[PDB]
């Protein structure tokens, strides 16, 4: 029921679904990395800034 | 323009596999669409809907186990609606689960109610006996008092009693009167040995009794306790029965529900699962002018779906065997399926159904050409259509019964057929049907004609009425005209119609057959085909079986009585033709010039054989070699094709004498069984004979269709069904595909 174009239309918007899963999933990949990142700081700052805090 | 096979396009269908559980259950549903297995090597653990399956099949047996229960308490379980929807979400799963529930607390409750039912018969027979007066058939009673004898002499009495409408004994299953004699014995040794012998006698043995009034007071306890056994019991069995028909009516939609999930996860396992991304892709074959419904019914499908993904079908250059799709409806159905049974035809093959329909009835009613059979036959078809709805919506565990119901529109036609036949033949239960047109002769002017008091020596004699004698003639205005049914010769007046009918017939149909095969090699555009198989083919076949065809009807028309004696024989001239033999004298040719005509025909059927024979491989050696092939298979195949067409020809056209053969057998087993049986009926004795008439006539109905409509109509039918796959198809059917099997939602009776 759909001509080449329309076939070629379709084959496009199933392309744009995987680039806007890559990027979605990408996306979330990165927000953990920086979730990951602040969690690991703040374990590190705030163990060695006892320490320091002891020391004194 | 033939019937052919619907175009099939091998396409190739790719969507997203939230998507495809959607597309899949409403693809199913609009049933036009057969899903191809893109992992074949791959096991059902393998495909992953094995989960999915296992649960579907622990459901299904689940169900049917219920079920079991529910057809026991004949719940009607209509199956009217709902169930037709097919909704599958996920949460279905935990409805399955809801179910295996239900039907487990129905489990437990009959378990428990066996045990109410033993305690509530095992108080039964306390209550009744207040050694013991218990529950006995008196089986051995007559034996056990002489067992006691045996094992001491009588120490003391024994307690008598009977039980009037005694309680079914549980052991039994079943009410039987109860009659009780048991001895109490003061002795250890001998109170032991009592014991050991009433375990081993049928008898009731294990009374408490006491003599105090408290006793009795128990056995009051006891009825007490009795009777809330049975409210409880009464309560339990209520509760199951609402239960099991309310659940029957959830169930008539749950199964069908069941199997079309099962259905859908088993077709999605039929696939290839794509690994990177979390997309279907399948290849489907589907009809051509049917894809635009497909793609509606898509977007449907994953318009329910919250991804809305394109699921796009793209065609792919199809290059694989399509299967054969023939379009049936609830008429043409069942004459498909008798060819399918001889095979599926080839791809865009010509469909011999169309012309089934009408040509193998017809060929029937030539053979079965019975007016009164064909009544018979026909009531009993609209029997079935009539009852149609009842039928069909019903179970039918016997095949016989409905394997004539699925062609009820076959044998509708057949008898249609054999009425007509019958009449012309002019045969109804070896009866003729005078119109008061049967002018055949004219008596009053047979006496004239030189036949003075013939009736004197006619007690001993027949005398045959002569052919123009100037006052006989004139041709009956529709069939056979009725005198010749009371004729001493009709069985060589008719007897000869019928076999000279039976050449015309089948020469005729094999032409057709011939003729069909020219469509279908232009339709696959091999010129090869019909420059040096359909001409010389067709030729080859008209110049010998058709010229005699055209003789038979010469004959009829060209000879009178008048030229009697020396008229030509057909069949000689006809075996003369093909030897070439002109003998100077001794035969009568059938028109001036035939000679030149006969040897004429015969060369020519012998030129056409070098045309089917060997100039096909020729010019495609001519052709491959100019290009520059199996050339020597191929010229063995034609020579096979060439050698089996002119035999067959040969004993095609001989084949049909069948038609002759069984319409024979016919009109004489039915003579037989009218003269033999029901002449007997009649009788110059009134009473007698309306009487013994009755009974006759019974036995002349049971015979009738014993022997004529049953087995005889399954020898016509058959014949006539093996004319149809042997003569007629092998002249343009040939070659075999595949059945078209498409994933819909058909098994909804089931």
């Amino acid at each position: 029921a759909l001509s080449d174009a329309d076939v070629q239309k379709q084959i496009k918007h199933m392309m744009a679904f995987i680039e806007q899963e890559a990027n979605e999933k990408a996306e979330e990949i990165d927000a953990k990395a920086e979730e990951e990142f602040n969690i690991e700081k703040g374990r590190l700052v705030q163990t060695q800034r006892l320490k320091i805090m002891e020391y004194y | 323009e033939l019937f052919r096979s619907e175009e099939m396009t091998l396409a190739q269908l790719f969507l997203q596999s939230e998507a495809a559980y959607c597309c899949v259950s409403e693809l199913e549903e609009l049933g036009k669409v057969q899903f191809r297995d893109l992992n074949p090597d791959v096991n059902v653990f393998q495909r992953k809907f094995v989960n999915e399956v296992r649960r579907c099949e622990e459901m299904d047996r689940k169900l049917r186990f219920v079920e079991k229960e529910i057809r026991k308490a004949n719940i009607p379980i209509m199956d009217t609606g709902e169930n037709p929807e097919v909704p599958f979400p996920r949460d279905m799963i935990d409805l399955e689960a809801n179910f295996e529930k239900i039907e487990n607390e129905l489990k437990e409750i009959n378990t428990n109610q066996e045990a109410l039912k033993r305690n509530f018969l095992e108080l039964t027979e306390l209550k009744f006996i207040l050694f013991v007066a218990g529950v006995i058939n008196r089986e051995r009673i007559p034996t056990f008092e002489r067992m006691l004898w045996r094992v001491c002499r009588g120490n003391v009495f024994l307690r008598q009693a009977e039980i009037e409408n005694p309680l079914e004994d549980p052991v039994t299953g079943d009410y039987v009167h109860k009659s009780v004699f048991i001895i109490f014995f003061q002795g250890d040794q001998l109170k032991n040995r009592v014991k050991k012998i009433c375990e081993g006698f049928r008898a009731s043995l294990y009374p408490c009794p006491e003599t105090p009034q408290e006793r009795k007071e128990m056995a009051s306890g006891v009825n007490t306790r009795i009777d809330d056994l049975q409210m409880v019991l009464n309560q339990t069995e209520d509760h199951r029965q609402r239960v099991l028909q309310a659940a029957a009516k959830n169930i008539r939609v749950w199964f069908i529900k069941v199997r079309k999930m099962k259905a859908i996860y088993h077709t999605l396992n039929l696939c290839n699962i794509d690994v990177t991304q979390k997309c279907l892709i399948a290849e489907v074959w589907c009809p051509v002018t049917d894809l635009d419904s497909i793609q509606f019914a898509l977007r449907r499908g994953t318009e329910h779906s919250g991804s809305t993904v394109p699921s796009i079908l793209n065609r792919m250059q199809t290059n694989q065997t399509p299967p054969t799709y023939n379009k049936t409806n609830k008429f043409t159905h069942g004459f498909q399926n008798i060819v399918d049974a001889y095979g599926i035809g080839t791809y865009r093959e010509i469909n011999p159904a169309p012309y089934t329909v009408i040509t193998f009835p017809f060929l029937f009613a030539v053979m079965f050409g019975d007016f009164g059979h064909g009544i018979l036959m026909t009531l009993f078809a609209v029997w079935m259509v009539l009852r149609e709805s009842r039928i069909l919506s019903q179970k039918n565990e016997n095949e016989m019964f409905s394997m004539v119901f699925s062609g009820r529109y076959i044998i509708l036609l057949m008898g249609l057929f054999s009425i007509y036949t019958g009449l012309i033949y002019n045969d109804c239960f070896s009866k003729s049907l005078n119109i008061f047109g049967s002018s055949w002769s004219v008596r009053p002017m047979f006496t004239i004609g030189n036949w003075t008091e013939e009736t004197l020596l006619g007690s001993s004699v027949l005398q045959l009425n002569p052919a123009i004698p100037g006052v006989f003639g004139g041709p009956y205005p529709f069939g056979i005209d009725p005198i010749w049914n009371i004729a001493t010769n009709k069985l060589t007046f008719l007897n000869s119609f019928k076999m000279k009918m039976s050449v015309i017939l089948g020469i005729i149909h094999m032409l057709f057959g011939v003729s069909l095969s020219l469509f279908n090699h232009i339709y696959f555009k091999k010129p090869l085909n019909i420059y040096f198989g359909f001409i010389p083919e067709i030729i080859f076949m008209s110049s010998l079986f058709g010229y005699l065809v055209i003789l038979i009807f010469y004959k009829w028309t060209a000879y009178d009585a008048h030229s009697s004696r020396n008229a030509p024989s057909l069949l000689i001239h006809f075996i003369n033709m093909f030897l070439f033999s002109y003998p100077e004298s001794g035969n009568a040719m059938l028109y001036s010039g035939q000679k030149g005509i006969q040897c004429f025909l015969i060369v020519v059927a012998m030129l056409c054989v070098p045309w089917m024979l060997l100039f096909k491989p020729l010019i495609l050696r001519h052709q491959y070699l100019r290009k520059k092939f199996d050339f020597g298979d191929t010229m063995v195949h034609q020579a096979i094709h060439t050698i089996e067409y002119c035999l067959g020809c040969i004993s095609n056209t001989a084949s049909y004498l069948r038609l002759w053969a069984l319409s024979l057998a016919h009109a004489q087993l039915s003579e037989v069984l009218w003269t033999m049986v029901i002449h007997i009926g009649l009788h110059v004795r009134s009473l007698a004979g309306g009487l013994g008439l009755f009974f006759i006539f019974a036995a002349f109905a049971t015979l009738t269709v014993a022997i004529l409509l049953i087995m005889e109509g399954l020898s016509a039918f058959l014949h006539a069904l093996r004319l149809h796959w042997v003569e007629f198809q092998n002249k343009f059917y040939t070659g075999t595909g595949f059945k078209f099997l498409p994933f819909s939602f058909e098994h909804i009776r089931e």
